[PDB]
């Protein structure tokens, strides 16, 4: 399949923020609820 | 009629990067993160 | 002017994207039920408790990777989109129905969500045997609303599946024959027959299930006349058919990818692709009691089970050694979706030949319930039909979005979770063998180690849709479009362009006999 | 420029040794030197040096068979890639050893260790070939 | 025949042949198949 | 079918007087995908039929597809292009080695 | 044309390799992980009651 | 002096009968090395631990530890 | 029982459990002859730069396509169904044990004289003796003669499932209102561990069978002494 250059190319550093927002997005609330599981069981 | 072309055969707008990156992540982190709370629930009842 | 064109919908292509976002949803919430079990089996000891928090986690990641991710995306997503494609019509037949099986399944996703959350918890694991499932072990509200789940789910392929057998015979062109369609037309057909005729079994199982636990009959209960066992005939009646459902679109894609990567004209043997895929479709529905080899049969029934084993057995071979003899001479381009179908290739023959391995009811004596189940159905499942969807997905994301994916990221995501899933599920193999069982949430410590490994694949896995998600937004940051495409002739639905247009086959085709 | 939307109808040119002539030629419309070389190309082919022959074969085709089978260098930063994201997973499974994770049973330090392996030795647990079969019965030893 | 500038074509250009091979046809001149070249022609006037 | 009506059929079927650009390429791409390395009166009879409706470059790829569907071994390239000095210098083509399109 | 591979591909090979290694090397033995090795030939027997 | 006339018609089928050869010599030897290194010794294990096996002093080294709840 | 970094089975100690495990050996050679036709071949014929994309003989070689993977499958499944009609022969027990299996606990009635019953509960992890095994030992172990044909009938009271001794090739489902029969023998004395297979609630790990194995006059001497 042919590919189109891009009409709106992005760099290495916006890629950089893309990697870590979507890492940080998926390991803040399930990183959270796992970093106390104790506290649920009432310590 | 609807739009036909390229992006717009979709039912969320692609036009910006940002607010798109923003909205895959919200949407698939609420996703993932409804199992946990979920199991956080139990936990928390008994 | 939203509403209309997509809660209203009433043409394949949209009901197709709305499986593919639900299903990617579907199955991201399937992950992470996935890394909170790996995360209880991963050191000894009880991060989470007891295991009535685990079974429930348990039976959550099977009904949601079985029912939400696999069943929408590969059924209903890449039969929408592509049979009215492959066969040149204009539209499904009955479109109300198609968008009416879409708007059922949050409902049923919603039911299960809310079976989970109720304080009794529906923890029996995908099998509902009774009397586990029944007013005493479970005596609460989550039972039923996972029975109702698998009603609106099951409800929702019946509708599917009766949609797309008489879009499939009825919408052709009148001068073309069934033996001269596509391949995944011929595999959605039968997964649609197949569907229609094993959903309604499990549809009175769990029917008199709910009787059982609140209108006070004896369907399955010892003390009043009946037993479990006949639970067991008419779930595993369903079972096998479900699973051969689960796999058939698979080889459809897989087909169609290997054939169009490879610069054929077409798949070798094609006659031999059909008659394999009529004879698994016919022969899967006397094949279920290799579920219940220990429940105490007659030796004679469990050695006509193992014979039906190995005569199912013989026919997909025949599928995979001629997917092996149509890379024969072929320009192989190194496409990523390649690398998804040779990697299901090897994984899924590593799968079927652990489950020819536990096909002996006497080696199914010791295997039962093992962590050797599980290895060969997550070499079948999570690795056959995760891959034909990815293959799928990257075969046709220039079609369905317009723009194309980067190869480079492609090529990486495929590797780290081919790395993910082969650490995730190869000691997987050793701990069946040393005889761990099944549902457990702390094992002794001759179980660690292997464990411990385990662990460690699910999260790189973890790493690999995580990237997979950026695969997606990088297309939508790029805007990288498509002039051409090679090999459009053979290929009817990449010829309209991508995306296609909303109204295709205004002018249908032209094709003539005589 | 932008083509009108009948980009998929009208044939392309694609470049693979799978079709060696392509039907469409990839310099549509020609400069009026390039048509001078058509029409010089009515004659004998004698009178073509060589800049004649690679630019007109460079007007017809993209690339030779040459360029196109190239081996360029991809597999390196995909594999390049594929280890630093299992890096990446190697330290957030660092972290959740460090935070998630509570403490092991009891039952795995050196002395209840000890004391197990002599009850495995002990109760000559599977004696014939894995784990009590490597061990000497009259020396007190392991097996060497 | 046609209502539009194009339609369409697949040929079955040999009997029990499996892969119908799709092709676009415009106006104008005779278009031949893509592998056996039989002439089709389009006459876009019908209703 | 066997090796001389093969081989007659496609020499007669490149040198049909009234060849134009559509049917030699057909033939070409349908010759390519055989399980063959052609015979060099095949290729003679496609060059002569390239110099007959006027097109250098696509002889140019017929001897290119000569050189590269021969495969990993070379030791038909050379004796193909020892086979049609005469036709190449006959016509005024000139081989890809000598074209500089073998140099990456 | 010297493309984006080239010699890019060579240093994010080099930095991947010693990356993984440097860290599931880490990860494996700093972090404290009970790997629950084979006692054979390794641990001695000790007399329990 | 010149070249001759090398095969031109079809390796890839005489490519194919050689390596489907070697295909089948090197799978079993892959079978006949997993069944020649675990599967035959563990036979042959087998044989001699039971041939010369003796049970009541098997038993006697059990008992005299302090293992079972029935002999003490 | 099992070892740390145990790859295969754990070896056996019944005749049926070597059987099964030299069948186990066979197929797992046959499986890996397989995967080295299927590694081989895929390996091979990606790799070539000969091309071949035209017509071909569809139907020329089905017969021995069709007849080898069949002939395997017959070689296969001759010594399963010699092995599967090896369980089911004329037992003539010497001993017969009932099996209940409570919930979360198991229940043992020794009763073809002087009838006998007990419980058996897992010792806590918390309460384990020096040297003991965590979740794998019990409060009254299960005594039974060794190298004798012993009748086991199990069954549960009120919910599913399954009683397995991996060591000795043992596993039973425990049906309410329905009980099924093996036949346990030995060849050597010794303590087995097995556990739970069925999924039975929210202590289903929590359920461990050992299976201790004596002579004939010390299993006497222990039936005398328990009741
Ligand atoms: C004013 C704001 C701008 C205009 C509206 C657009 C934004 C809101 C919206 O309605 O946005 C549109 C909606 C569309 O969603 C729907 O229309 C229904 C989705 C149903 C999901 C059910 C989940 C389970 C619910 C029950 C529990 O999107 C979502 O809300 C989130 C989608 C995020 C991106 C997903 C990418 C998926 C990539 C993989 C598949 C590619 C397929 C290509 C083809
Ligand atoms: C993708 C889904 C899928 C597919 C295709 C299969 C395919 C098969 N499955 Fe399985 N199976 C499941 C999904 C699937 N299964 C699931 C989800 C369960 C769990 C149910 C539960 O919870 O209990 C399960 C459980 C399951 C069990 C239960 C084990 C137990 O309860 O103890 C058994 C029993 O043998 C079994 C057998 C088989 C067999 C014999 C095949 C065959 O169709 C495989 C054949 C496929 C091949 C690829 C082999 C062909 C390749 C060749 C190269 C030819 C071989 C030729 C020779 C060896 C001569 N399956
Ligand atoms: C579709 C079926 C499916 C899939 C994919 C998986 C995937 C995985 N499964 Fe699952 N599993 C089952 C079906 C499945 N499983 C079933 C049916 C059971 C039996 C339950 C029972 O006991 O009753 C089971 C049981 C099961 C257990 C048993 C727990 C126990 O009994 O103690 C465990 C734990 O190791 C496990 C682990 C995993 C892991 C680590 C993965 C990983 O592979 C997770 C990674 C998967 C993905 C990442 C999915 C791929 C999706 C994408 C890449 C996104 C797609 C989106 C687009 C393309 C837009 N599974
Ligand atoms: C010892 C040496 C090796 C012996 C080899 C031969 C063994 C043959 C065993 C055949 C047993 C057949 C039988 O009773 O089947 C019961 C089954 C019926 O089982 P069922 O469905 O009634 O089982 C339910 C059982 N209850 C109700 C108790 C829960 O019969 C059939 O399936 C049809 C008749 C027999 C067909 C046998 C064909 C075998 C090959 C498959 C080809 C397709
Ligand atoms: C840090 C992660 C983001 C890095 C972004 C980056 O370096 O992008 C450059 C390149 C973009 O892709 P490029 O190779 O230019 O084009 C594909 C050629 N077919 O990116 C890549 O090819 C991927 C390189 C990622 C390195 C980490
Ligand atoms: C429970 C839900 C039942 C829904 C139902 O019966 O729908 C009937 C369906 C509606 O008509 P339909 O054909 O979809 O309209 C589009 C083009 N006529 O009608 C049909 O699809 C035709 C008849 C099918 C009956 C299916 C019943 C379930
Ligand atoms: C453990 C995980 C292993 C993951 C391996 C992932 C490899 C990704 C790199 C890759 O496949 O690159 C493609 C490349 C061929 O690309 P190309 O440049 O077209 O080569 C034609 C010859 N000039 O190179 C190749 O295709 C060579 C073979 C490498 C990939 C094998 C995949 C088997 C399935
Ligand atoms: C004599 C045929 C035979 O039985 O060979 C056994 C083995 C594999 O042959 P197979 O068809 O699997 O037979 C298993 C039968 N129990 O075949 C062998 O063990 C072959 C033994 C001779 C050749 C050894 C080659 C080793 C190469 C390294
Ligand atoms: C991939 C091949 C198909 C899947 C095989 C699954 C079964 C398996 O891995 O069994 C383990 C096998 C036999 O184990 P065993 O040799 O008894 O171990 C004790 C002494 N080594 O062990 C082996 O075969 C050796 C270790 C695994 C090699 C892979
Ligand atoms: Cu009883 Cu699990
Ligand atoms: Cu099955
Ligand atoms: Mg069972
Ligand atoms: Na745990
Ligand atoms: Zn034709």
């Amino acid at each position: 399949v042919s590919a189109k250059p891009a009409k709106t190319p992005t760099s290495a550093v916006e890629q950089a923020v893309g990697i870590s927002a979507i890492v940080v997005g998926f390991m803040v609330p399930a990183g959270w609820v796992l970093a106390h599981l104790e506290s649920y069981k009432k310590s | 009629h609807y739009e036909e072309g390229p992006g717009k055969n979709l039912p969320f707008s692609v036009e910006n990067k940002w607010r798109l990156l923003a909205m895959m992540t919200v949407y698939f982190g609420s996703g993932f993160a409804a199992p946990f709370f979920i199991v956080r629930h139990q936990l928390l009842k008994k | 002017m939203f509403i209309n064109r997509w809660l209203f919908s009433t043409n394949h292509k949209d009901i197709g994207t709305l499986y593919l976002l639900f299903g990617a949803w579907a199955g991201m919430v399937g992950t992470a039920l996935s890394i909170l079990i790996r995360a209880e089996l991963g050191q000894p000891g009880a991060l989470l408790g007891d295991d009535q928090i685990y079974n429930v986690i348990v039976t959550a990641h099977a009904f949601v990777m079985i029912f939400f991710m696999v069943m929408p995306m590969m059924i209903g997503g890449f039969g929408n989109w592509l049979v009215p494609l492959m066969i040149g019509a204009p539209d499904m037949a009955f479109p109300r129905m198609n968008n009416m099986s879409f708007w059922l399944l949050p409902p049923s996703f919603l039911l299960l969500l809310a079976s989970s959350m109720v304080e009794a918890g529906a923890g029996t694991g995908w099998t509902v045997y009774p009397p586990l499932a029944g007013n005493l072990a479970h005596a609460g509200a989550s039972v039923d609303l996972t029975i109702f789940s698998l009603h609106l789910a099951g409800v929702s392929s019946i509708l599917g599946a009766i949609n797309f057998i008489t879009t499939i015979i009825n919408m052709k062109p009148p001068a073309m024959t069934q033996y001269q369609t596509p391949l995944f037309v011929w595999s959605v057909l039968i997964t649609a027959v197949l569907l229609l005729l094993s959903l309604p079994v499990l549809a009175a199982g769990i029917t008199m299930l709910l009787t059982d636990r609140n209108l006070n009959t004896t369907f399955f209960d010892p003390a009043g006349g009946g037993d479990p066992i006949l639970y067991q005939h008419l779930f595993w009646f369903f079972g096998h058919p479900e699973v051969y459902i689960l796999i058939l679109p698979g080889f459809g894609i897989i087909s169609h990818v290997v054939t169009y990567y490879s610069g054929k004209k077409e798949p070798f043997g094609y006659m031999g692709m059909v008659w394999a895929m009529m004879s698994i479709g016919f022969l899967g529905f006397i094949v279920w009691a290799h579920h219940m080899f220990t429940v105490g049969l007659d030796v004679d029934t469990r050695a006509y089970f193992t014979s039906a084993t190995m005569i199912i057995a013989i026919p997909t071979g025949v599928k995979v050694f001629s997917w092996l003899a149509t890379l024969h001479g072929g320009n192989i381009k190194w496409s990523p979706a390649m690398l998804w179908a040779l990697g299901f290739i090897f994984l899924f023959t590593v799968g079927g030949l652990t489950g020819i391995v536990l096909s002996n009811s006497s080696l199914d004596i010791v295997l039962h319930d093992t962590y050797y189940v599980v290895a060969h159905f997550h070499y079948v499942l999570s690795m056959g039909a995760v891959f034909a969807i990815m293959a799928g997905f990257v075969h046709w994301f220039p079609l369905f979005s317009g723009f194309t994916l980067d190869d480079t990221w492609a090529k990486a995501h495929f590797a780290i979770m081919f790395v993910g899933v082969n650490m995730t599920f190869f000691p997987q193999h050793f701990l069946g063998l040393s005889g761990m069982p099944r549902r457990y949430s702390d094992y002794p410590d001759a179980y660690t180690t292997w464990n411990t490994v385990s662990s460690m694949g699910s999260f790189i896995s973890l790493t690999a849709v995580l990237i997979m998600i950026f695969m997606i937004w990088e297309a939508f940051a790029s805007k990288r479009e498509v002039m051409s495409v090679s090999y459009a002739s053979t290929n009817l639905e990449w010829l309209h362009g991508c995306p296609p247009p909303y109204h295709t086959f205004e002018e249908p085709t032209y094709v003539k006999v005589k | 420029s932008v083509v009108k939307s009948e980009d998929y109808a009208f044939p392309t040119y694609a470049d693979r040794r799978d079709y060696p002539l392509p039907d469409v030629a990839h310099v549509t419309m020609l400069s009026a030197s390039q048509k001078a070389l058509k029409e010089k190309e009515k004659a004998d082919w004698s009178s073509l040096s060589r800049d004649e022959k690679v630019q007109l074969y460079r007007i017809q085709f993209n690339e030779s068979f040459a360029e196109m089978n190239r081996g360029t260098n991809e597999w390196k930063t995909v594999v390049g890639m594929a280890m630093f994201f299992i890096g990446f997973t190697a330290l957030v499974l660092i972290w959740e050893k460090s935070y998630v994770y509570g403490p092991i049973p009891h039952t795995f330090d050196r002395d209840w260790v000890a004391m197990q392996t002599k009850r495995m030795l002990d109760m000559k647990a599977n004696p014939i070939q894995g784990f009590s079969a490597k061990w000497d019965y009259d020396k007190n030893e392991w097996k060497k | 025949p046609s209502i539009s500038n194009k339609r369409i074509v697949g040929c079955i250009c040999e009997e029990d042949n499996c892969t119908v091979i799709w092709f676009w046809l415009h106006k104008g001149e005779s278009q031949r198949c893509p592998n056996c070249g039989t002439h089709y022609k389009l006459v876009p006037h019908q209703m | 079918e066997t090796d001389e009506e093969f081989d007659a059929r496609w020499v007669t079927y490149f040198n049909k007087p009234d060849i134009d650009a559509w049917e030699l390429r057909k033939g070409m791409n349908t010759l390519v995908g055989y399980d063959l390395v052609p015979e060099p009166k095949i290729i003679d009879a496609a060059l002569r039929a390239c110099r007959r409706l006027n097109d250098f470059a696509s002889a140019v790829r017929i001897l290119e597809v000569v050189k590269d569907k021969a495969g990993p071994h070379k030791e038909i390239y050379p004796y193909v292009i020892q086979e049609l000095r005469p036709t190449l210098n006959e016509l005024g083509i000139s081989t890809p080695e000598e074209l500089g399109l073998d140099k990456v | 044309a010297p493309s984006f591979h080239d010699k890019y591909g060579n240093a994010i090979l080099a930095g991947g390799a010693i990356f993984c290694v440097s860290t599931w090397t880490y990860t494996a033995t700093q972090i404290g992980i009970e790997w629950n090795m084979s006692p054979v030939g390794r641990v001695t027997p000790k007399e329990w009651r | 002096a010149l070249l001759p006339k090398p095969q031109m018609r079809g390796l890839l089928a005489k490519r194919l009968r050689v390596h489907i050869a070697g295909a089948f010599i090197v799978a079993l030897g892959v079978a006949a090395a997993y069944k020649f290194g675990v599967a035959e010794p563990r036979k042959k294990a087998y044989a001699e631990f039971y041939r010369n096996y003796d049970s009541m002093k098997d038993f006697e080294e059990m008992r005299k530890a302090g293992i079972f709840q029935s002999a003490k | 029982m099992a070892y740390p970094f145990q790859l295969g089975l754990q070896d056996a100690t019944s005749p049926i459990m070597e059987e099964l495990m030299n069948f186990h050996d066979h197929t797992l050679m046959i499986v890996f002859l397989i995967s080295s036709l299927v590694l081989y071949i895929i390996s091979l014929m990606l790799t070539t730069k000969l091309t071949h994309t035209s017509t071909m003989d569809a139907q020329e070689v089905e017969t021995i396509w069709t007849i080898l993977p069949a002939v395997i499958l017959i070689m296969i499944a001759l010594p399963s169904l010699r092995i599967l009609y090896m369980m089911d022969e004329i037992n003539n027990p010497v001993l017969t044990v009932k099996t209940m299996g409570h919930q979360w606990y198991w229940s043992y009635e020794y009763t073809d004289y002087e009838d006998l019953c007990f419980d058996s509960y897992m010792i806590p992890t918390n309460d384990l003796k020096p040297g003991e095994l965590r979740l794998l030992e019990v409060d009254n172990r299960v005594v039974l003669p060794m190298e004798l044909p012993i009748r086991m009938l199990i069954s549960s009271e009120d919910v599913l499932h399954s009683w397995a001794v991996p060591s000795l090739g043992l596993k039973t489902d425990a049906i309410p209102g329905r009980l099924n029969q093996a036949t346990v023998t030995s060849n050597r004395p010794g303590l087995f561990y097995g556990q739970c297979s069925e999924i039975c609630g929210s202590n289903h790990s929590f359920m461990p069978i050992v299976l201790e194995m004596v002579p004939l006059k010390y299993f006497e001497n222990w039936s005398a002494s328990m009741i």
